[PDB]
């Protein structure tokens, strides 16, 4: 069967595993270029795609900060609501 | 009439693919005959930004 | 629109004119009560009676209500369809990554 | 004693040619070449036949081999591809999705 | 869970009957225009010439919807396997 | 609130249909033709056709055109081009191997995606 | 005789709300694109959706050729040009081992 | 006509009934009905829906952590 | 996933009734055209000659949609397997 | 419990006919407008100019729903696999 | 829809002076009639582009 529910792994672990997968997919391209006997410029033209994918995974990982623990976040956990414990105004803090 | 009769006889004896459908055995045999690469699945549904508007995406699973 | 509009209008007129009838019945002396003396020191009453003032004070009051409470209201409306949903545990930060000596 | 820069009669005669145009004088006179050599009739047929032709070529023979062959055999194979596409044996001879 | 794709070839035709069944409903609207023109000329013969364009116009429009319905039935069969 | 406006004749509709009939009468006036050189194939019953007797009007307007009567016909050879190429393609002999490997716009071809 | 028609486009624009209408139209359309179409379609992370047959039918005049992948090779050429202009090391990314937010 | 949030008045200062008359019941019953009523209808419905979903909120994220053990 | 192609031969014959159901709907329009022409003639006998052309027009042409509603059912059986 | 996912491909082309049956049901209402315009002008020719807007107004709206009914069946095939 | 508009036509031909007083009803009859067609149409399009 199937179910609509929560994500299995945390965001940080998900991004970590994605970065590892792109590292593998880039290492394979690099090993293949080395087996073919390509130079630096040809290796660049070969594996620039996987390099950019790895860099984007790294950007996502660096961009995601795990949340800090405090009384407001714990109360939001108890209330089971998506809540930002860094805003005095909510949706208007985006414009204020 | 000649064309459709010949095409029908070849579709019957499986020497030619049916109308509108890509047949696997005939395509693989023709590739082996012409010495060409075999018909693979080059698509990448899990590429970044292909099924973002899809409410029912496809799940990655290492078989 | 719905055809119940005159029904809702009748009910609104009912409650409004009954509140006015109550104010007529109790008559003067409201300023001597404790309710009035507290409303004089109550910020809700100040805001509510400043809203209807002229000079753009309706816009000021509405925008102030938005900026203060309506953002939390928007978040609440977004979280109504989140309370019933299965969510994972919070990946609390270990607060170990980031420290680095200065040089 | 006109104090303004009087414009000659021949200059007015020439400007009248440009400002005495009518709507139909633009619409039909420019739409006939457009409709004939446009995305409907000629250019559209050409440029949309090319797509099917080169799809068929790259599927059957290859673009590199096609470029390596001669212009005559290139045109022959293009004509065969055009016939296959116009026929559309797989769509029931119908140019619809 | 398990996943069984099924391709029902019989469904190439079951819809064609329904599409064919809906072609005859506009025919009443088709004849409703000629009936209207008949009764109109029967009440005012002199106006028969000025209402004939409306009569031809309405016949085509009512007929077109039946004709539009027909496209699905003919498109459902001769291309789909 | 109670403005008491008189009826404005400019807001009525008593000229649009007369004007359209004037335009159509101007159109049909150019369909007038002489008896000499007249011929029209009637139906098998002997009754006239629909499109038949309204070709002279269209071609009398083509006579008065200036550019379209010398440009709009250059897309007509393309019709005969299609008529010929279609007949060439109805019976074109092709390689069975290439047809089985690269069918044009066939379904369930994984190289296309579906 | 002075006229903003022939002597000031600014005062002409200011004195006619029906000249403000196209400018507001332009601003709203560009804001709509910025909010919705920018990140969902035009970004490199979201550009492969143009290869979808449902959401972008025949954007390349045909079904998208995945064996060829023109998007992949174009963008790879561009990233290679970026890498050559920056003199960045390709293999420096592979020497990284990210930690996990333990506990 | 029949506008929204609109009501006419007669010479006696009373609201004229558009659809339904409710001025026959006594003042005590009217005050009983209207002491808790407001000029707001849909917000109470949304609030009851939110309270129902709060009563039926999920606590799996706490079960995984052990707040119920 | 698995793929089971099936050929439902019964659908060759099911659709015949489905199209057949729609063959009688145009009859109401067809008879309507005459039910109009009768009353029109009873309103004005002298105009009977000018309405008869527009009385057989809609007559046969509503039946034409009935014909294409019927031609599918007859094309459904004696050619398909 | 057990779980068998099935993907019925025949419903791609069944629903096309099921919607196609309904495309003609507006047409009988479409012709009502022009019949009304005819008989209303037969009662008063001078008013035929003031009602003709309501005649055109009555067609394009009544015709629209037929088009919307036609959309789904065409939305059903040329996008879904 | 055309029932409402045909009624408006025959009412106007019966009495041209009442052409304007029944025009509000000419609009009110269409708005909350076409709406029911839209609710049905809304389901049919909601039936596909949201359900997985
Ligand atoms: C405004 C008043 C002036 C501010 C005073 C000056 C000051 O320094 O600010 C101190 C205080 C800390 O601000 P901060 O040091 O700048 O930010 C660091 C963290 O945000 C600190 O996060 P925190 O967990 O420490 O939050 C502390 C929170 C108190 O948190 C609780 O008490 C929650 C438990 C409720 C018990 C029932 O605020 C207070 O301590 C007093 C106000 C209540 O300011 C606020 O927290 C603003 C409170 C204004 C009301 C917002 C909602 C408060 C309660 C939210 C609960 C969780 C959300 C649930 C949804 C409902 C939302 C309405
Ligand atoms: C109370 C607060 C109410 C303000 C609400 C609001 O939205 O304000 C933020 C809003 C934009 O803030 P944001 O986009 O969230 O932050 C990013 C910055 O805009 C980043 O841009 P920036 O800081 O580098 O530019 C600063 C400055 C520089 O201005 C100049 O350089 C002059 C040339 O002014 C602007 O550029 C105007 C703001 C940016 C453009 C308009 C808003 C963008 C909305 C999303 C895209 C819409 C596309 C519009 C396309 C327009 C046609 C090209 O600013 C405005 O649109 C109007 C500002 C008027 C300030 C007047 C203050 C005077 C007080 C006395
Ligand atoms: C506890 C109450 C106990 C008393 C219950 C008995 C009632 C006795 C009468 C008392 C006086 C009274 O109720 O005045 C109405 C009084 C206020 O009602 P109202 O004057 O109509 O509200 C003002 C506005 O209409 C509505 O105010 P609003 O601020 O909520 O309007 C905002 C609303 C806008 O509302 C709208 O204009 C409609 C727009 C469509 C929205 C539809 C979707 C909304 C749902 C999503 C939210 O905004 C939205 O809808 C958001 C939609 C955004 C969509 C985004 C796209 O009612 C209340 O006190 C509330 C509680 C009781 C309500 C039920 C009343 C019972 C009705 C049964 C009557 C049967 C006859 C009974 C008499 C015979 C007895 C023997
Ligand atoms: C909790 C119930 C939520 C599920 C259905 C929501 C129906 C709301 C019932 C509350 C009745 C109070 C009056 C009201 O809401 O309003 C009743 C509404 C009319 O409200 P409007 O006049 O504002 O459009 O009736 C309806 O047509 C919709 C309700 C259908 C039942
Ligand atoms: C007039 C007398 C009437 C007699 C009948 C009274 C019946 C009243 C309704 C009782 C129904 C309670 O309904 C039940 O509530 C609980 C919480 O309370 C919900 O449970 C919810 O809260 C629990 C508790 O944290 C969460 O862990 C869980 O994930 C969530 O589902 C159930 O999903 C629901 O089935
Ligand atoms: C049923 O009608 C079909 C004909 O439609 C042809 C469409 O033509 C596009 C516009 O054609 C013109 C061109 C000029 C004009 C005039 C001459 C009236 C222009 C004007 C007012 C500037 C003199 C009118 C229409
Ligand atoms: C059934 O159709 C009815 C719709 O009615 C349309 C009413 O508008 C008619 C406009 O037609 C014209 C076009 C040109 C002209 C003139 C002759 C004034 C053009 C001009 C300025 C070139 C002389 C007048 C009316
Ligand atoms: C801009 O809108 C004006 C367009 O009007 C076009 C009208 O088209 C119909 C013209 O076609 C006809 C039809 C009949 C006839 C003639 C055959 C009237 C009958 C005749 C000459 C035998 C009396 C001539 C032309």
């Amino acid at each position: 069967s199937s179910y609509t529910g929560a994500a299995l792994a945390p965001k940080s672990e998900r991004l970590r595993l994605a970065f590892e997968e792109k590292q593998k997919d880039h290492q394979k391209c690099i090993e293949e270029a080395k087996g073919k006997g390509l130079k630096k410029d040809e290796l660049i033209d070969a594996c620039a795609w996987t390099h950019r994918k790895t860099i984007l995974a790294l950007k996502d990982w660096f961009a995601y900060r795990p949340p800090f623990q405090d009384r407001r976040s714990k109360w939001a956990e108890y209330c089971s609501i998506r809540h930002d414990s860094g805003s005095w105004l909510g949706w208007s803090q985006k414009f204020f | 009439n000649l064309r459709v009769e010949w095409e029908k006889n070849m579709e019957i004896q499986k020497k030619l693919h049916p109308s509108g459908l890509w047949s696997e055995e005939q395509a693989f045999a023709a590739a082996e005959k012409l010495g060409r690469p075999k018909a693979g699945h080059p698509m990448r549904v899990f590429e970044d930004g292909y099924q973002q508007f899809d409410l029912k995406p496809k799940l990655f699973d290492p078989d | 629109s719905s055809p119940l509009v005159p029904v809702w209008n009748d009910l609104r007129a009912l409650q409004v004119f009954t509140s006015q009838e109550y104010m007529q019945k109790r008559g003067p002396g409201f300023t001597n009560t404790l309710e009035y003396k507290l409303s004089c020191l109550n910020p809700v009453k100040w805001y509510d009676m400043m809203k209807v003032m002229p000079g753009g004070k309706a816009f000021v009051g509405t925008a102030l209500g938005l900026a203060l409470f309506g953002g939390w209201g928007v978040e609440f409306v977004k979280n109504i369809s989140v309370m019933t949903k299965e969510k994972p545990p919070i990946d609390w930060n270990n607060e170990k990554l980031g420290h680095l000596t200065r040089s | 004693a006109p104090l303004y820069p009087v414009l000659s009669q021949a200059s007015l005669y020439k400007r009248h040619f440009f400002k005495n145009i009518k709507l139909f004088h633009v619409v039909f006179y420019v739409g006939a070449p457009c409709v004939t050599f446009g995305t409907a009739a000629w250019s559209g047929s050409n440029r949309n036949s090319r797509e099917a032709i080169f799809m068929v070529i790259e599927e059957r023979h290859g673009w590199d081999n096609f470029k390596k062959l001669s212009s005559h055999q290139q045109g022959v194979i293009m004509q065969e591809a055009a016939q296959e596409s116009l026929l559309a044996r797989n769509k029931g001879e119908l140019h619809l999705p | 869970a398990i996943a069984y794709e099924v391709t029902v070839n019989g469904a190439n035709l079951i819809g064609a009957g329904m599409a064919a069944s809906g072609v005859g409903v506009p025919a009443i609207g088709v004849a409703m225009c000629f009936s209207s023109y008949m009764l109109a000329a029967a009440r005012q013969p002199n106006m028969s010439a000025k209402l004939l364009p409306y009569c031809i116009l309405g016949f085509a429009l009512s007929e077109a919807l039946a004709l539009f319905t027909l496209l699905i039935a003919l498109l459902e069969l001769f291309v789909f396997s | 609130a109670a403005p008491a406006e008189k009826p404005d004749p400019a807001l009525d509709a008593t000229k649009a249909l007369p004007k359209a009939l004037e335009e159509v009468e101007f159109f049909q006036s150019y369909a007038v033709r002489r008896k000499t050189g007249f011929h029209l194939f009637n139906r098998a019953t002997g009754s006239p056709t629909i499109v038949g007797p309204m070709f002279y009007n269209l071609y009398n307007f083509v006579r008065i055109g200036r550019v379209s009567k010398y440009v709009c016909w250059l897309s007509l050879p393309l019709v005969f081009q299609r008529m010929w190429m279609k007949n060439r393609a109805t019976g074109m002999e092709y390689d069975i191997d290439l047809e089985n490997y690269a069918p044009f716009e066939a379904k369930k071809n994984p190289m296309h995606g579906h | 005789v002075y006229t903003n028609w022939q002597s000031s486009y600014t005062r002409l624009f200011v004195s006619k709300p029906w000249m403000w209408h196209p400018l507001a139209w332009m601003t709203l359309s560009v804001g709509i694109w910025w909010k919705f179409g920018k990140e969902s379609l035009c970004n490199e992370r979201s550009f492969y959706i143009h290869t979808h047959p449902k959401w972008a039918p025949h954007k390349f005049h045909t079904v998208y050729n995945w064996s060829r992948d023109p998007i992949k090779w174009t963008l790879a050429e561009q990233y290679a040009s970026i890498i050559r202009n920056t003199n960045t090391d390709i293999e420096a990314v592979l020497k990284i081992k990210l930690p996990a937010n333990a506990n | 006509g029949e506008l929204s949030e609109y009501v006419e008045v007669n010479e006696k200062g009373m609201p004229k009934p558009q659809a339904l008359s409710l001025w026959n019941m006594p003042y005590a019953k009217r005050r009983a009905l209207t002491k808790f009523a407001r000029g707001v209808r849909w917000q109470f419905i949304v609030l009851f829906i939110a309270l129902y979903n709060f009563k039926n909120r999920d606590d799996s994220h706490l079960l995984r952590r052990g707040a119920y053990n």
